[PDB]
RNA sequence: ACGGAAACCUUGAUUCUAACGCUACUUCUAAAUAA
C-alpha cells in the first residue's frame, strides 16, 4: 500500500585506503526500514516456584529490552538489525495462569 | 563491574546540504543527477551510521593513533577498543554502536517554505586554456536539515578506568566531525554538520552520567 | 470518460512520442534539459502521495501543472531559421493538461506520476538528448 | 591539525553566480519603480478563487506574443487586477539596468538567475570561491603555468588536468593537494541585495561601449560575506596564508596583460585583495593567460562574434557607491558614466 | 507466434548473449551494473507472482516494460569516437521487448522472468564484468 | 495370543567481526561587421 516495489534494497558502501584512499566498491542486501514480523515467544512453567516464574519474566523483559538497545544480527555497528517490539503481550494459551500483573509489567517496562 | 549503556542522543543539523552518495536505484526517470542516499519507503535522505563511523574513525586515526596505520585492523587500542577490530579477539565487538540518521523536521521544513527536501546544485568545471565548461548536477539534502544521531556506549566489568578515555574519545570524534565534512564532496562545501543537544543517557543499567553532561555542553 | 487507464498509458507514450518534431536529421528537438523541473515535480508528487492524502496534494498538483503550463510557453529551439517549441508538442500530444486535469485523487495522481515516466522512458528509447 | 580560515569579502562590482534558469518576461511585473517576482505557484492560488486561471493559461501557453502580450504587467492590467501579494520579492530599480526603457517592446525579455538555496534565498557556493581561488593559486606558480599546462596530443589544445596530482593512485601516498583546500560556502544574504546589471562590452579598437541583450542579477556593490576555508596540510595552508600577496600578483599580470590597454578611467581601483568571482568577468581571469594567449582566440576564429586581439572589457552598469574608508572618500569607479567592472570583488583573510 | 515457449528460451538466450556486441579488446560493454535495477524488478515480480493473481499485478509488468524501455536508452559507452547502447543492443537481439508485449497469464510472465535469468546467467558465462 | 510390547535422531550454537560511495571540477566563454 505503501507503493514499495522491492521487500529488500541494495546499500552501496566503500572502503578507501588510509595511505592510498582507493574507493574499493561493494554492496550489500538489507530488509526494508518500517517492516514488521510477527514474533512469538511460548515460555513453559512446570515446578517452578512463583519467584522463579517472576524471575524468568523479569529476564525475559531484560532481554527484550537489551535487544531493543542493541541491534539484531547483522553490521549492527554500522546502523542495521535495530529493532522495537510493538504491540508486546503475553496470553496463556495452555494451563490456566494470571498474567494481568506481568502484561501492566510488560507494557509499562516494554 | 556492572553492565550499563549510554545513549549519546544529538541532532545533526547540516549548515551545508550533504551528499551522501549512494547509487542510482532510487533515482527518478529522466534524472541525471548523482542521487543521495534514501529512505526505500519515504524517500527522505537519511545519514547512513556507515559513513559516520567511517569518517569519525578515519579522523580519529590521525589523532590517537601516532603510528602508520597502513590498514583498519592495525588502529591502536583506543581506536580499536571503541569501533572494533577484525584481527583482535579483545576487539572484535566494539563498544561503539552506530544507528542510522533519519529526519526529524520534514514538518518544520515543510513550514520553512521548502518543496522538495533535496535539491539539485548544479556545478560546472571550465578548461584553464580553452575557456570550456563541461556542467553537471549534484544532488544534496538541503541545509537545515536534522537528523536524529544516536550512539550507544556498553559499559561491562572491563570498563574500569576506561570509561572517561572512551568518553574523551567520543567526544573529540564529535568535535573533529565538525570540524571537517560528513562524506561528500565536502572538499568544495559540503557535509558540513552541527551536532545540537549532545547529551548522555543510561538507557540500560545503573551509570551516573551527571558529570557528563555538563562536560559535554561545556565543550560541544 | 478518461483518457489515462492502466492498461494503456505506456502504450500512450508511443504514440505521444512516436509523433514529436524532428531535425531534417531525424533527430529529436526536445532534449531533457527543458522538461528536468517538471519531471522532478512529478517525482516529488509521487513520492508524497504515498505518505500524504489528497486533501492538502491539490496546491502542488496546481504547482504542476502552472509548471506545465509555463515550460510549454517558454522553451524553445531555433534550427534553419525556423523557431520549435518542443516542451509545447509533447505536451499537446501527450494531453499531459488534460490528465491534470482528471486527476482527483491518490490512484489517478499515480498513474499520471507513470505516465510522466513512461513519457521521459521512451522519449530516451528513441534517441532524446540529455 | 587544521588551520582554519576566515575570508571577508566585499564586491566592489556586481557579481552573478548563475544556475541555468531565467526569469522570462512572463514572470516579473515592472512597476512602482521595482521589479515584483511573483511566485507563480501562489499567483495561481489567487488567481483560481478569483476564477482567472484559463486566461492564465492562455497567456503562458502562448507562444508567439508579439510586443505586449508578452508582459505580465499586461496580463494583470487587462483583466482588472490590483492585489499584487503572491509572494516573490521585489529588486529595486537601479535606473541604469538596461538600455532603452524598462517598458516598451524589447526592454528586458529575460533575467538570469541567482544561484539560490531551497529555501529562495541566495547564496555564493563554495566551489565557485574554490575556483577563483584555483585560478589565482595556478595562475601565480611557474610549476603550473608554464607549456606544461596544454595537452597537444590531441585534436585541439585543451587544459592538462593532471598537472596538478588529483586523485587515489595506486600504491602510492595521497598527494592532492586541493582537497586539503575546503572551501565553505556563504550564509542566505537576504534578496535585498541584488540589482538587474546589464552587459556592456567596452572595445579597445572602437573605444565606445556597446551594450548587450543579456540581463543578470547580481549582488550590489559593498556586500560583505563570510567564508570559512579549513586547511589540513602544510602545503596548501602556506598557499592559502599567501592568498592575500598572491592576489595581487595575478591583478598585477592581468592589469600589464589586458587591463592596461583600456583607459584608467574604467578600470577600478583596489581597496584589499583582489578577486574575480560569478559569471561576466572575462575569460582571461579564468584561465591561466600566458598560456590560453592564442589558444582562446582561435577557438572563436570561425565564428561570427569573433575574438579580435585580445577581446573587450566587460563593463556593467550599476549606481556609484562612495565608501568612508579611514583614508578619505574613496569612489567605487573612476568614470562618471556608472561603469562597474563586472566580476570584481576584494577580499581580505584572516586566520580565526 | 510465441516468441518465448518452454523449450528454447533458454537457446534463445545462449544465442543472444552470443550476438551481443564487442570493442577490440574483446570485451562486453554491457556490465551487471547497468541491468541491476531490472533484474531486480524481474526477480520481485516473479516472487510476487507465486501467490498473487495477475489481475492485480498490471501495473508491476507496466514499470517493468517502462524501466527495460528507459534504461535501454539512459546508458552508453563512448568508444572509437562513436556512442554505443549496450542495454539497447541486448533489448533488441534477445527481443525483450517482444517477450514483455506477449505476457498476458501466471505462466508467460515467470517464463520471461525465467529467460531473465538465463540471460544475466549466459551473460556472465561469456565473460560479462560486473 | 503378530520376533511381538514400551523408545522424539533429541539436547545446546547470532552467517558474526573490520570497512567514509570516496577523489580533482567557478553554470561558464565568445561581441565581429554594419549603422
Amino acid at each position: 500500500s505503501l507503493g514499495v516495489r522491492s521487500y529488500t534494497e541494495v546499500k552501496f558502501e566503500n572502503t578507501i585506503d588510509r595511505i592510498t584512499a582507493e574507493a574499493n566498491p561493494r554492496q550489500i542486501e538489507r530488509a526494508i526500514r518500517n517492516s514488521t514480523f510477527d514474533f512469538e515467544l511460548i515460555y513453559e512453567i512446570t515446578d517452578e516456584n512463583e519467584n522463579q516464574v517472576e524471575e524468568d519474566f523479569k529476564v525475559i523483559r531484560d532481554g527484550l529490552k537489551l535487544l531493543e538497545l542493541d541491534y539484531l544480527g547483522g553490521s549492527g555497528s554500522r546502523g542495521y538489525g535495530k529493532v522495537a517490539f510493538e504491540n508486546l503481550k503475553a496470553t496463556t494459551v495452555f494451563g490456566n495462569y494470571d498474567v494481568k500483573t506481568l502484561n501492566e509489567l510488560l507494557t509499562a517496562e516494554v | 563491574m556492572t553492565f550499563a549503556k549510554i545513549k549519546f542522543s544529538a541532532q545533526i543539523r547540516l549548515e551545508t546540504g550533504l551528499h551522501i552518495g549512494g547509487s542510482d536505484a532510487f533515482a527518478a526517470i529522466g534524472a541525471i543527477d548523482s542521487p543521495v542516499i534514501k529512505d526505500p519507503i519515504t524517500n527522505l535522505p537519511i545519514i547512513p551510521g556507515s559513513s559516520l563511523k567511517g569518517k569519525m574513525r578515519t579522523l580519529l586515526a590521525k589523532v590517537y593513533n601516532e603510528k602508520v596505520a597502513e590498514k583498519p585492523s592495525d588502529d591502536s587500542d583506543i581506536l580499536s577498543r571503541l569501533f572494533g577490530n577484525s584481527k583482535d579477539k579483545r576487539f572484535k565487538m566494539g563498544r561503539l554502536i552506530f544507528r542510522d540518521a533519519f529526519l526529524s523536521n520534514a514538518d518544520e521544513l515543510d513550514s520553512l517554505g521548502v518543496r522538495s527536501y533535496t535539491e539539485v546544485k548544479f556545478e560546472n568545471t571550465i578548461d584553464r586554456i580553452t575557456a570550456e565548461a563541461n556542467p553537471r548536477q549534484i544532488e544534496r539534502a538541503i541545509r537545515n536539515s536534522t537528523f536524529d544521531f544516536e550512539l550507544i556506549y556498553e559499559i561491562t566489568d572491563e570498563n574500569e578506568n576506561q570509561v572517561e578515555e572512551d568518553f574523551k574519545v567520543i567526544r573529540d570524534g564529535l568535535k573533529l566531525l565538525e570540524l571537517d565534512y560528513l562524506g561528500g564532496s565536502g572538499s568544495r562545501g559540503y557535509g558540513k554538520v552541527a551536532f545540537e543537544n549532545l547529551k548522555a543517557t543510561t538507557v540500560f543499567g545503573n551509570y551516573d552520567v551527571k558529570t557528563l553532561n555538563e562536560l559535554l555542553t561545556a565543550v560541544v | 470518460m478518461a483518457i489515462l487507464t492502466d492498461e494503456n498509458y505506456v502504450d500512450k507514450a508511443e504514440r505521444a512520442i512516436s509523433l514529436l518534431e524532428k531535425d531534417n536529421k531525424g533527430n529529436y528537438l526536445l532534449t531533457t534539459s527543458q522538461i528536468r523541473k517538471l519531471l522532478s515535480l512529478c517525482s516529488s508528487l509521487y513520492d508524497r502521495s504515498k505518505e500524504r492524502k489528497f486533501d492538502e496534494l491539490i496546491n502542488d498538483v496546481s504547482y504542476l501543472r502552472v509548471q506545465f503550463v509555463y515550460q510549454s510557453g517558454r522553451n524553445s529551439v531555433r534550427v534553419n531559421r525556423q523557431t520549435f517549441f518542443p516542451v509545447k508538442d509533447l505536451v499537446e500530444k501527450g494531453q499531459i493538461l488534460e490528465a491534470l486535469k482528471e486527476i482527483k485523487d491518490r490512484e489517478t495522481l499515480q498513474r499520471f506520476c507513470r505516465y510522466m515516466e513512461a513519457l521521459v522512458a521512451y522519449f530516451k528509447f528513441y534517441g532524446g538528448k540529455d | 591539525d587544521y588551520r582554519t580560515f576566515k575570508l571577508s569579502l566585499l564586491t566592489l562590482a556586481p557579481i552573478h553566480i548563475g544556475n541555468g534558469e531565467k526569469y522570462t518576461s512572463r514572470e516579473f511585473i515592472y512597476e512602482n519603480k521595482k521589479f515584483y517576482f511573483p511566485d507563480m505557484g501562489k499567483f495561481y492560488n489567487k488567481m483560481v478563487e478569483k476564477r482567472l486561471a484559463e486566461k492564465f493559461e492562455a497567456f503562458l501557453i502562448q507562444t508567439r506574443p508579439n510586443a505586449r502580450n508578452n508582459r505580465l504587467i499586461s496580463f494583470l492590467n487587462d483583466n482588472r487586477i490590483a492585489e499584487r501579494s503572491f509572494g516573490g520579492y521585489s529588486i529595486s530599480e537601479t535606473g541604469l539596468e538596461s538600455d532603452r526603457n524598462p517598458n516598451s517592446a524589447g526592454a528586458i525579455n529575460e533575467v538570469n538567475k541567482f544561484i539560490r538555496d531551497a529555501f529562495g534565498n541566495p547564496y555564493i557556493p563554495g566551489s565557485s570561491l574554490k575556483g577563483a581561488i584555483r585560478t589565482i593559486l595556478m595562475n601565480t606558480t611557474p610549476k603550473w603555468n608554464n607549456e606544461n599546462a596544454v595537452n597537444d596530443f590531441g585534436r585541439f589544445p585543451k587544459e592538462n588536468k593532471n598537472l596538478i596530482p588529483w586523485g587515489p593512485k595506486k600504491g602510492k601516498e595521497y598527494d592532492d593537494l586541493f582537497n586539503a583546500i575546503r572551501v565553505s560556502d556563504s550564509k542566505p544574504f537576504d534578496n535585498k541585495r541584488l540589482i538587474l546589471v546589464q552587459k556592456w562590452d567596452y572595445s579597445a579598437k572602437t573605444n565606445k561601449a556597446k551594450p548587450l541583450p543579456l540581463y543578470r542579477e547580481s549582488i550590489s556593490p559593498l556586500t560583505k560575506i563570510e567564508f570559512e576555508i579549513t586547511t589540513t596540510t602544510d602545503e596548501a595552508g602556506r598557499l592559502i596564508e599567501e592568498l592575500g600577496k598572491r592576489a595581487q600578483a595575478f591583478y598585477k599580470d592581468y592589469k600589464a596583460f589586458f587591463l592596461s590597454e583600456f583607459p584608467d578611467d574604467k578600470i577600478q581601483a583596489n581597496l584589499q585583495y583582489p578577486i574575480y568571482l560569478g559569471a561576466g568577468s572575462g575569460a582571461w581571469t579564468k584561465t591561466l593567460f600566458k598560456q590560453a594567449d592564442g589558444i582562446l582566440q582561435r577557438r572563436y576564429s570561425r565564428m561570427k562574434t569573433k575574438m579580435v586581439k585580445k577581446g573587450v572589457l566587460k563593463l556593467t552598469k550599476a549606481p556609484l557607491k562612495i565608501v568612508k574608508i579611514p583614508s578619505g572618500n574613496h569612489s567605487l569607479i573612476k568614470n562618471h558614466e556608472s561603469f562597474y567592472e563586472m566580476g570584481k570583488a576584494n577580499f581580505m583573510i584572516k586566520e580565526i
